């Protein structure tokens, strides 16, 4: 996260740390006590499909206290219409093989109901990004979670708003640009698959997922977020789902 | 209204034109100047734009030039007070007044629902936890 | 190219007067409905005029909640129903501050007393769209020291017509005794350079 703050312990209780192996691997939300949301693009590279561990109430990465929360990462479910390599699609439904246990330090964001994130959410200006992603682009990851209030912009003015550059990934009607294009703050490598979430009086629902940039923080640039409203149904009818033996399963898309 | 006899009786701006109308030059015959005729012209020469009682559910028409304004009740809205805001109740206004979820029900009343975890209040728009942590709460600050 | 049916509003303008706010635009809708919404720099958007097939929006009672605030507008199209064309369409509207751009309404005469060789000419206080818990706050109410209001007055043997002003709703002039005076006034808000006038008032006489 680049310009940011302290997202102080216990204040984003859903958000997720995904490791392989031990290692960082992304960001991500939990959306119950069993299921995280988190992106397709930070699988890719997955050889280990076994060592995958979901890690809630976590804070400070130089330090463990009775708040953390491990689990094994059962399932990993993607899009099938999602290409490796590229932005589209990007979001990935993990079942947590044990579920974890609900604390003043592990809350899931709610998951809304598509027609109110298209027609009511959408219009709330600010959402909170956050994650231990790059400080800045290409710097060092953070070491306590940090989290950055965003603007949201329609795409149209996302478009008319960023500088053109020859070759980079269309916006589609999956994602939606958020953040400010002065250079100053946005998410980053490293908070990938992490919540963009939305209050909404009273109560916090998840609307985006950390997903793409042109670096990051760059002049004439926004932040670009996996649209969750578009995935609502795929993900319900998934949630209601009997687990498969491997752990990558490719769901069709719708 | 110039009628032999009356054109006996002075100039008189009150007489030949707040109460039988003049044209431009029996106004400027009685103001001399044509910079000072136009002024008095710009206004007298507009027309009360309010004559059609633009106004409705009761607001108040106020004249301008070629225009006119209308000063609205509290519940209504719109150039001439003709939007209701009793009848906008819908989902896209303001998600309908609910609390979290809004359901649009043409031919009747929207109604208000709530995310599992939460149930609706007895005032039908707000919704109240029904266990420990519902999602979307923040404990520490809560 | 994108979709089907409709097409994006253009030419939107802002017509207000003494905070009455309607936002205007182009064109008449054919298969197409429209849906206004707006917000400040920084808050959500609020939507107004759902789904009308007029071509303008009051915007009135959004504005009037904070006149010195900069509102944007954007006017979305909307295929009518079925005609889904195979994010909306909108179009974003020029940026507009009430306090900065309202026009000053056109002022009214309330009375001229004579005082021996003095005559005071009173200006009814403008009633505005801003409201203070069930009145319509003035002019005066809203925009204090910036307001003045100016007044035109002449003889008639008189070869020129003097002015005067005020920091309040009252001028307090010299005539000349006898001679019968005519006045217009006018409200101004000295600190704009564009549209710091409102029209002449209707002129008075003694007579
Ligand atoms: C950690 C998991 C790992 C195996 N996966 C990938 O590296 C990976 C897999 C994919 N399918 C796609 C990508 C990918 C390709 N191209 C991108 N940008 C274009 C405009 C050049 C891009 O932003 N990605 C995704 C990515 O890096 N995510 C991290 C991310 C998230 C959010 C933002 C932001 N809001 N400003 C910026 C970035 C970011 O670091 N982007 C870049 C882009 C180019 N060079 C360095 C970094 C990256
Ligand atoms: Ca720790
Ligand atoms: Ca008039
Ligand atoms: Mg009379």
């Amino acid at each position: 996260i680049v310009g940011g703050k302290v997202c102080p312990k216990g204040e984003c209780p859903w958000q997720v740390l995904l490791l392989v192996n031990g290692a960082q691997l992304c960001g991500g939300t939990l959306i119950n006590t069993i299921w995280v949301v988190s992106a397709a693009h930070c699988f890719d590279k997955i050889k280990n499909w076994r060592n995958l561990i979901a890690v809630l109430g976590e804070h400070d990465l130089s330090e463990h206290d009775g708040d953390e929360q491990s689990r094994r990462v059962a399932q990993v479910i993607i899009p099938s219409t999602y290409v490796p390599g590229t932005t589209n699609h990007d979001i990935a439904l993990l079942r947590l093989h044990q579920p974890v246990v609900l604390t003043d330090h592990v809350v899931p964001l709610c998951l809304p109901e598509r027609t109110f994130s298209e027609r009511t959410l959408a219009f709330v200006r600010f959402s909170l990004v956050s994650g231990w992603g790059q400080l800045l682009d290409r710097g060092a990851t953070a070491l306590e979670l940090m989290v950055l209030n965003v603007p949201r912009l329609m795409t149209q003015d996302c478009l008319q708003q960023s500088r053109k550059v020859g070759d980079s990934p269309n916006i589609t009607e999956y994602m939606f640009c958020a953040g400010y294009s002065d250079g100053s703050k946005d998410s980053c490598k490293g908070d990938s698959g992490g919540p963009h979430a939305t209050h909404y009086r009273g109560t916090w629902y998840l609307t985006g997922i950390v997903s793409w940039g042109q670096g990051c923080a760059t002049v004439g640039h926004f932040g670009v977020y996996t649209r969750v409203s578009q995935y609502i149904e795929w993900l319900q009818k998934l949630m209601r789902s009997e687990p498969r033996p491997g752990v990558l399963l490719r769901a069709p898309f719708p | 209204a110039n009628a032999f006899l009356e054109e006996l009786r002075p100039g008189s701006l009150e007489r030949e034109c707040k109460e039988e109308q003049c044209s431009f030059e029996e106004a400027r015959e009685i103001f001399k100047d044509a910079e000072r005729t136009k002024l008095f012209w710009i206004s007298y020469s507009d027309g009360d734009q309010c004559a059609s009682s633009p106004c409705q559910n009761g607001g108040s028409c106020k004249d301008q030039l070629q225009s006119y304004i209308c000063f609205c009740l509290p519940a209504f809205e719109g150039r001439n007070c003709e939007t209701h805001k009793d009848d906008q109740l819908i989902c896209v206004n303001e998600n309908g007044g609910c609390e979290q979820y809004c359901s649009d029900h043409t031919g009747t009343k929207r109604s208000c629902r709530c995310h599992e975890g939460y149930s609706l209040l007895a005032d039908g728009v707000s919704c109240t936890p029904t266990v420990e942590y519902p999602c979307g709460k923040i404990p520490i600050l809560e | 190219s994108g979709t089907t049916n409709t097409v994006a509003a253009y030419n939107l303008t802002w017509k207000s007067t003494n905070f009455k706010t309607i936002l205007e635009w182009e064109p008449k809708p054919v298969n197409q409905v429209y849906t206004v919404q707006i917000s400040t720099k920084s808050g959500d958007w609020k939507s107004k005029c759902f789904y009308t097939t007029d071509t303008e929006c009051d915007l009135t009672d959004e504005i009037v909640k904070d006149v010195k605030q900069t509102y944007l507008a954007r006017v979305f199209s909307y295929p009518a129903g079925n005609v889904e064309s195979t994010e909306p369409l909108y179009e974003n509207s020029p940026e507009f501050t009430p306090y900065l751009e309202t026009n000053l309404g056109q002022p009214t005469i309330q009375s001229f007393e004579q005082v021996g060789t003095k005559v005071n000419v009173t200006v009814e206080d403008e009633r505005t769209l801003v409201r203070r818990n069930n009145t319509f706050l003035s002019l005066r109410d809203v925009f204090g020291k910036d307001l003045i209001y100016t007044l035109y007055y002449w003889k008639s043997s008189s070869s020129g017509k003097k002015t005067a002003k005020t920091n309040t709703n009252e001028f307090l002039i010299d005539v000349d005794k006898g001679e019968n005076y005519c006045f217009s006034v006018q409200a101004v808000i000295p600190s704009r350079t564009v549209n710091r006038k409102s029209t002449d008032s209707p002129v008075e006489c003694m007579g």
